[PDB]
RNA sequence: AAAUAUGUAAGAAGUCCUUGUUACUUAAUUGAACGUGGACAUUUGAAUGAAGAGCUUUUAGUGGGCCAUUUUUGGUAAGC
RNA sequence: GGAAUACUGCCAGCUGGGACUGAGGACUGCGACGUAAGUCAAGGAUGCUGGCAUAAUGGUUAUAUGCCGCCCGUCUUGAAACACGGACCAAGGAGUCUAACGUCUAUGCGAGUGUUUGGGUGUAAAACCCAUACGCGUAAUGAAAGUGAACGUAGGUUGGGGCCUCGCAAGAGGUGCACAAUCGACCGAUCCUGAUGUCUUCGGAUGGAUUUGAGUAAGAGCAUAGCUGUUGGGACCCGAAAG
RNA sequence: GAAAUUGUUGAAAGGGAAGGGCAUUUGAUCAGACA
């Protein structure tokens, strides 16, 4: 031979996994986190976006929407750290929101059923929105820290 | 063959019965260390309505902690350190104060700190940092069984008899104590107050007898 | 750093197995290590230990001093235990019964014990007649007879036998040994 | 202090035990009331520095 | 395997120590103490204030 | 073998084990066994007290053999005799048939008397005795008869 | 006449009772030395510590030393 | 007069932000919560989702940038030294063998041990076999002539592992090898004593002594081999002026 | 048909030496593991 044998082999069987004790248990929003306040979107495709939350989602997320009529932004899932959460509040009890959930989002263009539900809900916000003024166009224009704005001391 | 629950019964259940006679134990303990602190501030009081002037007992126990490193230190204050058990910087254990320590403590006021610990820093030092010497091989309290098997022929089979025996300077505060492996600090979180350590507590150095001081620095060091 | 107060990392300093080679000896070590461990008999531990012995602390054992233990009070029906060899002795001329178990029985020990109705046994016979050594005697042999340990220790007044090749007067027994001659040791 | 020993041992221990005679060590003092009754604390400062030569 | 601190987790605070329990029932980390009004000997008052 | 030996441990150290200081040297103490009664005294006196200087008388043209004379104790003794023959005599303790023992014929000079024979008759003959010797040989009903 | 250093002691190899041995020793069965028999146990005789203690053999290198605080000699002094 | 506050201390009061770590691999423990079923943060991380599946992450390498980094070897109290060797690279290049030894260890056999000068024999420098001696050991001590190891269970005392007996156990007693300490006895030397006796000067019993021995006191050796150490040898390698 | 040392070619760096350590950028290069 090149080399000898080995006088002892390791064992080829799996062992099994300790019996972990990690519950997984419900999160908590932080209390600023109110469904019908305006949040401000940090990151991704609608980063700096203003838009309506909506429902706190099975997977810890957040449902929103734009209205997407107002600046093009469907209902929408969104990570809650990802979020600032503003003081402006809209009241948000004609909307139904019971439909939307995890599977409603699974990946399986644009389904009529998604088309038409983004109608039903953001007409009932629209018709919230026009109730206090200058808000539709506060939710059409992008956030956009100026210069010498200190996120660590303006209030949101 | 039975044993499967049936001499588990009779082990939960003996189990249950050591606990009820630590909860009766510690709940003893706490109205114990009440009145006596209550006795003294009261007796304070009273004197002071008297016209008087009521002087506490000397302290029975203090608690050192080594603050000087390795090198180059004198062989007599050497050999102290060692039977104090403080062979290592910011390490730390009680001691019972008499004549005959008294002295040991004087020959090494360079090097530690001490001071007299109250309940708070005794239940807290033995709740965190408190391991026994068992076949030597510092072993983590963790358990009450650990104590038991070790000291239960001194009376004390919990960790709050252990503290209630270094507290009182009970019968039994060398067993107790030598079971105490000498408690491993770390660096003060605060810092240490000081500009220079190796002066007296009194010259605003750190060494020496700082006497009530000692809980703060122990409690930044724990 | 720690100011430390014993050497770190230091040895026991007691042979742990043997230093031979040898199979069997290996095998009765195997055996005697079991028995050590689960049983509480200290005539186990004992033995165990004796087995790693070296050539020198295991001086051989007479059937004469093997015969004076059985003529202690109480004795004579104890079985004997030699971790070692046992050597013949011509200078006793009545040996009595008895068993011994020993490591090694020479050709004139085994025969005078045998002639006697004794009976030679092995170590491990030993073990299945008396795990727990029960109603044995261990005799070991005189370590410090050996002709080394008359030159431990040398120098003046001590009394203990030069290194010395040839001897005779003319060989180390003058200046320094007589009071005559300079001086004495 | 060995015949002493001996003494407080049997004496003791006829009367009923509980001895303790090992030697202890001075121990720290116990409390204390101390009375100002023909007693009121006298106050003393430091002294000014002088030559007296 | 693991030394868990008695002083934060709870669980292995109660493990050892089952006073624990009754303890924070009680509150008896506040324990309010008996409102009792002794006054001072002028003679102690005096000399504080001496000179 | 070289294989095990400490100079292919030390391979790589410069001074081969002997000192950078004191270095390995050709004969620092002088050669052989001088300085014995000057720098080598100390250890001369103590391990070897007796080295220098004369004791006794010269003997010019000793033969060893003149002085031949091994010993043989009490002791054994009875070895000298075979002991499938030996087991016979013990059990008869006997005048009129008695064991002879050339101990001359097994080779020994003197018999002398370390300790308790049997107590049967033996007739030993040798050249020399010590007292003691003879005096045992008689108390188990034996003789010394002696021989050349 | 200090301070710092330093000898010994803090028991089972201990204490007490009875009374054997000798050629030593006493005026003396007096003593002295060594003992037999009997009585008392872990608060059995202070503290603190002890990753145990005791012991034996054999052999290396070394046998230029230098420095700091304090004590301190010579020297005016010196990185003497 | 009646409060508040500061300061110091305590809580097995509640609670937010941030960092590093996740060792272990069925179960087994100590618990906690529940009327319970059951549950859990209680003897060491899992759940959920996405992106890539490739030089993307990672290795290697060159470079650049932050901070750091004096020339090795040597003797020396002290070297980077304004101390010495060394321009560079290959190849060679220094504790060996032998006689005789000390300690230790392994192995054979053991009051013995050592076949190998030789002989026998052979598949021929091997392996196998062997008689007589000899060497070391089993006796010591004296300059020598010489003498030459039991009062005694081969002794007493104290400690001793182990074993034996009693006890549920803790303990108590019995025996006690090795080893250690101590007091004795035995052999030789030295000194004293000097019985029974005698080729009247030989003989030296017996009992002793702050003397003395590398001794006895139920043997431990002999041989082979190894590391280390010792002496003689060119003697770790290289070097005189000389004779 | 090694090395010292040399020619060419290719790549790179270079404000009074060069080489080295921890670390990362950049460039060049490469293993594995995935299904
Ligand atoms: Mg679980
Ligand atoms: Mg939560
Ligand atoms: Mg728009
Ligand atoms: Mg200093
Ligand atoms: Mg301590
Ligand atoms: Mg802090
Ligand atoms: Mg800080
Ligand atoms: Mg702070
Ligand atoms: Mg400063
Ligand atoms: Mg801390
Ligand atoms: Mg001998
Ligand atoms: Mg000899
Ligand atoms: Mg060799
Ligand atoms: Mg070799
Ligand atoms: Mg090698
Ligand atoms: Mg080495
Ligand atoms: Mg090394
Ligand atoms: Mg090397
Ligand atoms: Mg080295
Ligand atoms: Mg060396
Ligand atoms: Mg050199
Ligand atoms: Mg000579
Ligand atoms: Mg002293
Ligand atoms: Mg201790
Ligand atoms: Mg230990
Ligand atoms: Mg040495
Ligand atoms: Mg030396
Ligand atoms: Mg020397
Ligand atoms: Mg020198
Ligand atoms: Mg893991
Ligand atoms: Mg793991
Ligand atoms: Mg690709
Ligand atoms: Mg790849
Ligand atoms: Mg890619
Ligand atoms: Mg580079
Ligand atoms: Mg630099
Ligand atoms: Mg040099
Ligand atoms: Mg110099
Ligand atoms: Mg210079
Ligand atoms: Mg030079
Ligand atoms: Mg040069
Ligand atoms: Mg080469
Ligand atoms: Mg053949
Ligand atoms: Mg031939
Ligand atoms: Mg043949
Ligand atoms: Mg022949
Ligand atoms: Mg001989
Ligand atoms: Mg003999
Ligand atoms: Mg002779
Ligand atoms: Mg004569
Ligand atoms: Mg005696
Ligand atoms: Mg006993
Ligand atoms: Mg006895
Ligand atoms: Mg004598
Ligand atoms: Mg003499
Ligand atoms: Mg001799
Ligand atoms: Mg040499
Ligand atoms: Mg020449
Ligand atoms: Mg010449
Ligand atoms: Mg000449
Ligand atoms: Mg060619
Ligand atoms: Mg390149
Ligand atoms: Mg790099």
């Amino acid at each position: 031979s090149a080399q000898k044998a080995p006088k002892w082999y390791p064992s080829e069987d799996v062992a099994a996994l300790k019996k972990t004790r990690k519950a997984a248990r419900p999160q908590k929003l932080r209390a600023s986190l109110v469904p019908g306040t305006v949040l401000i979107l940090l990151a991704g495709r609608f980063r700096g976006k203003r838009v309506v939350y909506l429902k706190h989602l099975e997977d810890n997320t957040l449902l929103i929407s734009g209205p997407f009529k107002v600046n093009g932004v469907p209902l929408r899932r969104v990570n809650a750290r990802y979020v600032i959460a503003t003081s402006t509040k809209v009241s948000v009890e004609g909307v139904n929101v019971e439909k939307f959930n995890v599977e409603y989002f699974a990946k399986e263009e644009i389904k009529a059923e998604r088309v038409e539900d983004q109608k039903v809900v953001d007409k009932a916000l629209i018709a919230e929105i026009k109730k206090t003024p200058l808000l539709k166009q506060y939710l059409s224009a992008s956030f956009s820290l100026k210069n010498g704005d200190k996120p660590h001391m303006l209030k949101f | 063959a039975e044993q499967v629950a049936a001499e588990r019964a009779a082990r939960k259940a003996a189990n249950k019965e050591k606990r009820a006679i630590i909860l009766e134990r510690n709940a003893a303990y706490q109205k114990e260390y009440e009145t006596a602190e209550r006795n003294i501030i009261q007796a304070k009081r009273d004197a002071k309505a008297a016209g008087s002037y009521y002087v506490e007992a000397q302290h029975k126990l203090v608690f050192v902690v080594r603050i000087k490193g390795i090198n180059k230190i004198p062989p007599k204050p050497r050999k102290v350190l060692q039977l104090l058990r403080l062979t290592r910087i910011n390490s730390g254990t009680f001691v019972k104060v008499t004549k005959a320590t008294l002295e040991l403590l004087k020959l090494i006021e360079p090097y530690v700190a001490y001071g007299y610990p109250s309940y708070s820093t005794i239940r807290q030092l033995v709740y965190k940092r408190g391991f026994g010497k068992i076949n030597k091989q510092r072993v983590p309290l963790s358990d009450n069984a650990i104590i038991e098997a070790n000291l239960g022929k001194y009376g004390i089979l919990s960790i709050d008899d252990l503290i209630h025996e270094i507290i009182t300077v009970g019968p039994h505060f060398k067993q107790a104590n030598n079971f105490l492996w000498p408690f491993k600090l770390s660096n003060p979180s605060g810092g240490w107050g000081v500009p220079r350590k190796f002066k007296h507590f009194i010259q605003g150095g750190s060494f020496g007898n700082r006497e009530e001081f000692i809980n703060k620095l122990v409690k930044s060091m724990n | 750093g720690i100011d430390h107060t014993s050497k770190q990392h230091k040895r026991s300093g007691h042979r742990t197995a043997p230093k031979s080679d040898n199979v069997y000896l290996k095998l009765l070590v195997k055996l005697y290590t079991f028995l050590a461990r689960r049983t509480d008999a200290p005539f186990n531990k004992v033995v165990l230990k004796a087995l790693f012995l070296s050539k020198i602390n295991r001086p051989p054992v007479s059937v004469s001093r093997i015969a004076r233990a059985l003529k202690q009070e109480g004795a004579a029906n104890k079985t004997v235990v030699v971790v070692g060899t046992v050597t013949d002795d011509a200078r006793i001329f009545e040996f009595p019964k008895t068993t011994v178990a020993a490591l090694r029985f020479t050709a004139g020990a085994r025969a005078k014990i045998v002639k006697a109705g004794g009976e030679c046994i092995t170590l491990d016979q030993l073990a299945v007649r008396a795990p727990k050594g029960q109603n044995t005697l261990i005799l070991r042999g005189p370590r410090n007879s050996r002709e080394a340990v008359r030159h431990f220790g040398m120098g003046p007044h001590k009394g203990k036998a030069p290194r010395i090749l040839s001897t005779g007067r003319k060989f180390e027994r003058a200046r320094g040994r007589r009071r005559s001659k300079g001086f004495k040791v | 202090r060995v015949k002493a020993n001996a003494a407080k041992r049997a004496e003791a221990k006829a009367q009923g035990v509980a001895v303790q005679l090992k030697r202890q060590p001075a121990q720290p003092r116990e409390s204390r009331i101390v009375s100002t009754e023909g007693n009121v604390p006298q106050t003393l400062a430091p002294v000014p520095y002088e030559t007296f030569i | 395997v693991l030394k868990k601190n008695p002083l934060k987790n709870k669980q292995v605070l109660l493990r050892l120590n089952p006073y624990a329990k009754v303890f924070a029932a009680e509150k008896l980390g506040s324990k309010k103490a008996e409102k009792t009004g002794t006054k001072p000997a002028a003679v102690f008052t005096e000399t504080l204030k001496h000179d | 073998p070289s294989r095990f030996t400490k100079t292919r441990k030390h391979r790589g150290h410069v001074s081969a084990g002997k000192g950078r200081i004191g270095k390995h040297r050709k004969h620092p103490g002088g050669r052989g066994m001088a300085g014995g009664q000057h720098h080598h005294r100390i250890n001369m006196d103590k391990y070897h007290p007796g080295y220098f200087g004369k004791v006794g008388m010269r003997y010019f043209h000793k033969q060893q053999a003149h002085f031949w004379k091994p010993v043989l104790n009490l002791d054994k003794l009875w070895t000298l005799i075979p002991e499938d023959k030996r087991d016979q005599y013990l059990k008869s303790a006997s005048k009129e048939t008695a064991p002879v023992i050339d101990t001359l014929a097994a080779g020994y000079g003197k018999i002398l008397g370390k300790g308790r024979i049997p107590n049967v008759p033996v007739i030993v003959k040798a050249r020399f005795v010590s007292k003691l010797a003879e005096e045992k040989i008689r108390a188990a009903g034996g003789v010394v008869e002696l021989i050349a």
